[PDB]
RNA sequence: GGUGUCCUAAGGGGGGCUCAUGGAGAACAGAAAUCUCCAGUAGAACAAAAGGGUAAAAGUCCCCUUGAUUUUGAUUUUCAG
RNA sequence: ACGUACGACCAUACCCAGUGGAAAGCACGGCAUCCCGUCCGCUCUGCCCUAGUUAAGCCACUGAGGGCCCGGUUAGUAGUUGGGUCGGUGACGACCAGCGAAUCCCGGGUGUUGUACGU
């Protein structure tokens, strides 16, 4: 028998579009955004961390009724402005991206005429409150040593109050419930990658050249990584809004509109579709 | 620009629901221009929002905590219907009526614990449930059984299931009494 | 304006005995020096909550750490009757230990930087003797 | 577009199966044979339904299997095709492009006979994929493989003939 | 309820002294216009957290039989419904249904003006966050009638719709959106529903200067058919329960500031 | 319902996975054992008695708790030689 | 306009197949020391972003067959409440009304959209 028939198609209920695309966990999202301990009617921020093959995407997001709003965004390709040119998806680049996003959020808020009702109703015994946000990892697996926690670590060091525990950091030991901050510092400054460079340079030179061809070409040794990442942290904390210009082709907005419409294929009209239908009917008759 | 408006009749408030009632008429212009109509409605909305913000910021206690600057709100006073009736006491069961008549006091929570001290083994054990004392001896290696009990015992049945049998009988009696009370309470 | 501290920034382990003294660097809060009962002093990078240097060489509890007013030296005083001066940018001890006390050294005080003469700094140490 | 390097047929995995049908020492010895052949710990399969005719019970271990990937799968497939003399039937190849066969003795692969273990037969099943199979397997943005990217029976028979120099009858 | 999860569900559905926030079920009849569906979508957007939505067509006429509404409320634990329909006589109708103990307490028809309806997407402004309660303003002389009428019932239902979750405290940053309903007594009066976002400006005083900016939706209603409550059912529904945290006052007995019980003699 | 057995109990939280069935394949293996792929809106399982229960789960397996009914209350109701 | 990250409506978006895709981005990909996890580095996790490739994912267009979504018609019609209001002893037959369907048929369509960063 035919399972996929007319009754099956009529009774089929589609999922949500992003569930069909495999991009959103709505079960997690509902508890992330629609649900809170306190009912003080306050806005909530989530730090969205996403990863590609060649980039790290960090955003500060609020949820509204017609779509999410991005308060601030930082990407790991903008680390070239601060001097990091290779390894833009490693755990340390995740740390630097989180630090950049934290400094950008604080600089946008001014914590580095229209005014707020908090300033209107502020009392004498009031203190500055930290910016608070909750982590959103998406579909990533939250195992010990993952890079979502590197981003969250960088943002918390940058000054965003993110509620977390330290048990998912690299160097954490389950048996002793103790964190090896030596291993944590090694991972922050990229010493795991540098140790891999030394290990490959000692054991397998061909794999060393193939994996780190760009490091060798740009003369980035293993021992320079710690000072490189520390200087990047300092430059991020100094100038969080430094402008970075890519090597991609640069046109204006309307020039890109024209360029893409030169390659867009037009929708066939009713007259053309009817003409093609009549041509098909004539071909079937002939 | 002023922060206080003047109208012939004062606003009333219900700050529990963040509600402001303006009993003054909204003199909507009798024109067909959507722009002036929505401008007039926006002015009415602005006046209501202004008096609501002033009332909240002046007659509610303000506390600055780590969460933020919070206004303490009064309980709501606008009468709104409930979704379900107010809970009522359940109908009195046969046991509850008997205990009320005989002056039987409810057992304390310490008295009714699922715990007892076995002297002979010198350990603490549960009175019932998994590995409870009501099933004592069903897993012991050696059990003395009287010959009269074996003579009166039906074939196939063992002594290792007698305690489960009497537990099942007591559970059945308690369930029958519970179902009888449920039916009587549903009849009432 | 200084705002009141409200939450934990970092909990950094690494000392094996109680912490007996702590002091930030005069330059910035990025560097912190702690002296403990495990016979060591430690520099901490407080930006990332990480250890920076572990200063070893005392054989008693490090009762005091003290930065020089310009921030170029760190002095530690211990119960082994000694005072040691360290370079905080490399974690290495400057010259040898300072000997001459008979009992435990309890407190340190640097000479103010506008009073330094003869091309050197002066350090006062108070002891149980 | 058929000459694209990303459409090259390759072995996804080779699954070796022994369905002894009885739990205990026989199943343990079959697991030992699978351990010696592969080099990795096997999987005990539990029976789904109780069949009185077969003498099996629900939640009773009756079979054992090993999934092998990489060049180890290629060398085990080479060993099995050496046993079968590189001759297969047209029925052995599926419509989805996978294939497989079976042997009745595990010794003639090249394992020395041990009387404490004995005699066992196996089912070999080889799965065939192209590069890009991650699309239907990854957790985020899982989707279907395109129809042109799917492997057919004629293609896998052609690949088998020009890879192993075998004969399909 | 043998399973603990089903026992939890039954305990959530049980009557309580302090009731849960009411849930609204959004549903439509066999014939329902696109304007009516858009209005239902805007109301659901304003009330996402405490609403459930049906997606099929229901052969239900609420002012003839409401047994299906009673069944749906009992099954979904939804004490409010917004029901959409369309006729030649009534082209765009939103029927607000409020119930008590899974039986219809009261009902009211709203007729939506199609030429003046603007959705939330037709205003390019920053929208309300999900789950955040707006403040409410009810303006005009239609709501102060000495006798209960359609406008009083409409005000009660709109307050019950937009009230959200009650709380004893509110953050001052959660005072950014207002819902304004305007209606005057008198040919048929028009109930106008508007939503605005609120910005604050300096005025040289302690109090800020409030300026409003339209958020949407823009709805115009004419009040239609009405189903009034049974008086005994209404008395039962308007009974109020006293929480245990509300002390029953005893004569000459008080609690001082240190928590001691104090007796007064004369 | 009656017997005879087995269990570090149920529950709770978190994580991973997807079911019944059909088609085509694989020594014994043959309608019915296990394994592989494709298709499968749930047509399985679990709760209830939907006229819209649940699918990166409310299903099923792992990890952690198993502490078998906590403490406080000038408050609610009943009682207290 | 195109792409990506979050989204909103949740099939006009789904089921099947073909053709094309500048730029960049996604993606497939390469390697398993370290973090981490499997019977299997399949998935998950880490490192590389070099090299290959648009084959697939993705996007656009096209095509059948379903399905789905709008508007009209059905039609103010069946049906149902009213001696309602007129006759009929009455039941009821018209009329006056109030609510008020669906089938069939016709016509159209096969995604719109918010924030941020880029091409």
């Amino acid at each position: 028998k035919l399972v996929k028939n007319s009754a099956y198609y009529s009774r089929f209920q589609t999922k949500f579009k992003r569930r069909r695309q495999g991009k959103t966990d709505y079960y997690a999202r509902k508890r992330l955004i629609t649900q809170a301990k306190n009912k003080y009617n306050a806005p909530k921020y989530r730090l969205v961390v996403r990863f590609t093959n060649r980039d790290i995407i960090t955003q500060m997001v609020t949820s509204e009724i017609n779509g999410d709003k991005i308060f601030a965004a930082a990407y790991s390709h903008e680390l070239r402005a601060y001097g990091i040119n290779h390894g833009l998806t490693n755990w340390a680049a995740a740390y630097a991206t989180g630090l950049l996003l934290a400094r950008r959020v604080l600089a946008k808020l001014g914590l580095d005429g229209e005014y707020t009702l908090t300033e209107a109703a502020e009392t004498e015994d009031g203190e500055r409150r930290p910016f608070k946000a909750i982590l959103d990892v998406g579909l990533a697996r939250t195992s010990t040593g993952a890079r979502v926690f590197g981003v969250m670590k960088g943002a918390s060091d940058g000054g965003i109050f993110i509620p977390h525990s330290e048990n998912r950091f690299p160097g954490y030991d389950i048996e002793t419930e103790e964190l090896d901050t030596e291993v944590l510092k090694k991972y922050i400054y990229g010493g795991h990658v540098a140790e891999y460079m030394e290990t490959l340079a000692d054991d397998d030179e061909e794999r060393y050249k193939s994996q780190f061809v760009k490091y060798i070409e740009d003369d980035v040794e293993a021992d320079s990584l710690e000072e490189l990442y520390a200087e990047a942290h300092k430059q991020i904390r100094a100038d969080p809004f430094r402008k970075y210009v890519s090597d991609a082709p640069k046109k204006s907005k309307e020039e890109w509109k024209a360029e893409s419409l030169k390659y867009k294929k037009a929708k066939l009209s009713r007259e053309e579709r009817k003409a093609r239908v009549e041509a098909k009917i004539k071909q079937l008759l002939a | 620009l002023p922060v206080t408006v003047e109208k012939p009749t004062p606003y009333t408030f219900d700050l529990g629901l963040l509600l402001a009632n303006d009993p003054n008429p909204v003199n909507v212009p009798k024109t067909t221009d959507t722009q002036v109509l929505e401008q007039h409605l926006a002015s009415v909305a602005r006046d209501g929002a202004q008096v609501l913000i002033n009332q909240l910021l002046t007659t509610t206690t303000i506390t600055a905590t780590k969460d933020g600057v919070l206004l303490t709100l009064p309980p709501p006073t606008t009468p709104l219907p409930r979704e379900k009736p107010v809970p009522q006491p359940k109908p009195e069961t046969k046991w509850q009526a008997f205990a009320r008549r005989r002056g039987i006091k409810p057992k304390t929570r310490e008295q009714r614990r699922n715990l007892q001290y076995n002297p002979t083994t010198g350990q603490w054990e549960r009175k019932w449930g998994y590995k409870g004392a009501n099933k004592r001896g069903e897993t012991d290696p050696i059990i003395e059984v009287s010959a009269a009990k074996e003579a009166m015992r039906p074939e196939g049945t063992s002594v290792r299931g007698d305690k489960r049998r009497e537990i099942r009988a007591r559970v059945k009696k308690n369930q029958k009494q519970m179902l009888r009370n449920q039916r009587i309470a549903a009849e009432k | 304006k200084v705002h009141a501290v409200s939450r934990l920034a970092h909990r950094i382990p690494g000392h094996g005995q109680p912490i007996l003294s702590c002091q930030f660097s005069p330059v910035s809060s990025s560097r912190l020096a702690t002296g403990s009962g495990d016979n060591t002093a430690r520099i901490w990078d407080t930006d990332s909550g990480t250890p920076k240097f572990t200063l070893k060489g005392h054989t008693g509890w490090v009762l005091g750490v003290s930065w020089s007013p310009d921030g170029k030296y760190l002095a530690t005083c211990s119960m082994d009757t000694t005072v040691r001066v360290w370079d905080p940018e490399s974690g290495k001890q400057v010259n040898q230990e300072f000997r001459g006390h008979a009992k435990w050294v309890l407190a340190l005080a640097w000479q103010p930087y506008h009073l330094w003469r003869d091309g050197t700094a002066r350090l006062a140490s108070a002891s149980k003797d | 577009k058929a000459q694209n390097p990303m459409r090259e047929l390759r072995i996804q995995k080779l699954v070796l199966n022994i369905s002894v049908g009885e739990s205990g020492d026989r199943l343990t010895r079959a697991a030992k044979v699978l351990e010696q052949l592969s080099g990795q710990t096997p999987v005990y399969s539990k029976a789904r339904y109780t069949v009185r005719q077969f003498g099996i019970r629900r939640n009773e271990k009756i079979a054992v299997h090993v999934t092998v990937r990489g060049p180890k799968a290629e060398e085990i497939l080479e060993r099995g095709l050496k046993v079968k003399e590189y001759e297969l039937r047209r029925r052995n190849f599926s419509e989805t492009g996978n294939f497989g066969f079976g042997i009745s003795e595990h010794i003639d692969l090249g394992i020395k006979y041990d009387p404490s273990i004995g005699i066992y037969g196996m089912d070999f099943y080889c799965c065939m994929t192209r590069p890009g199979e991650r699309v239907a397997k990854r957790r985020r943005c899982k989707s279907r493989i395109g129809a042109s990217h799917r492997i057919t029976r004629e293609e896998t028979i052609r690949w088998f003939k020009q890879r192993f120099d075998g004969i399909v009858r | 309820p043998r399973n603990a999860r089903s026992k939890r569900a039954l305990e959530k559905r049980a009557p309580k002294i302090v009731e849960n926030p009411k849930t609204c079920l959004f549903l439509r009849g066999t014939t329902c216009s696109q304007i009516t569906q858009d209005a239902m979508n805007d109301l659901y957007a304003m009330r996402q957290v405490h609403a459930k939505r049906f997606h099929k067509k229901n052969a239900i006429h609420p002012f003839e039989d409401a047994t299906s509404l009673c069944f749906f409320s009992e099954k979904n634990d939804c004490s409010l419904m917004v029901f959409g329909s369309s006729n030649k006589k009534r082209p765009h109708t939103l029927t607000f249904v409020r119930m008590f103990d899974y039986k219809v307490l009261d009902m009211l028809e709203f007729y939506l003006d199609p030429d003046t309806y603007r959705s939330i997407s037709q205003f390019k402004t920053s929208k309300i966050p999900i789950g955040m309660r707006p403040m409410m303003v009810f303006a005009g002389t239609a709501f102060e009638s000495p006798v209960p009428n359609a406008f009083t019932m409409a005000k009660s239902m709109l307050i019950d719709f937009f009230r959200g979750e009650p709380s004893d405290k509110i953050d001052v940053e959660g005072l950014r959106f207002v819902v304004v309903v305007t209606a005057d007594e008198p040919q048929k009066p028009i109930l106008r529903l508007r939503v605005y976002g609120i910005r604050t400006k300096r005025s040289g005083t302690r109090l800020p200067r409030v300026e409003v900016e339209e958020h949407g939706p823009r709805m115009d209603f004419r009040l239609g058919r009405m189903r009034e409550p049974d008086p005994a059912m209404l008395k039962e529904a308007m009974k109020k329960a006293k929480t245990p945290q509300e002390e029953r006052t005893k004569k000459n007995i008080s609690m001082d500031l240190l928590g001691d019980k104090i007796g007064r003699i004369h």
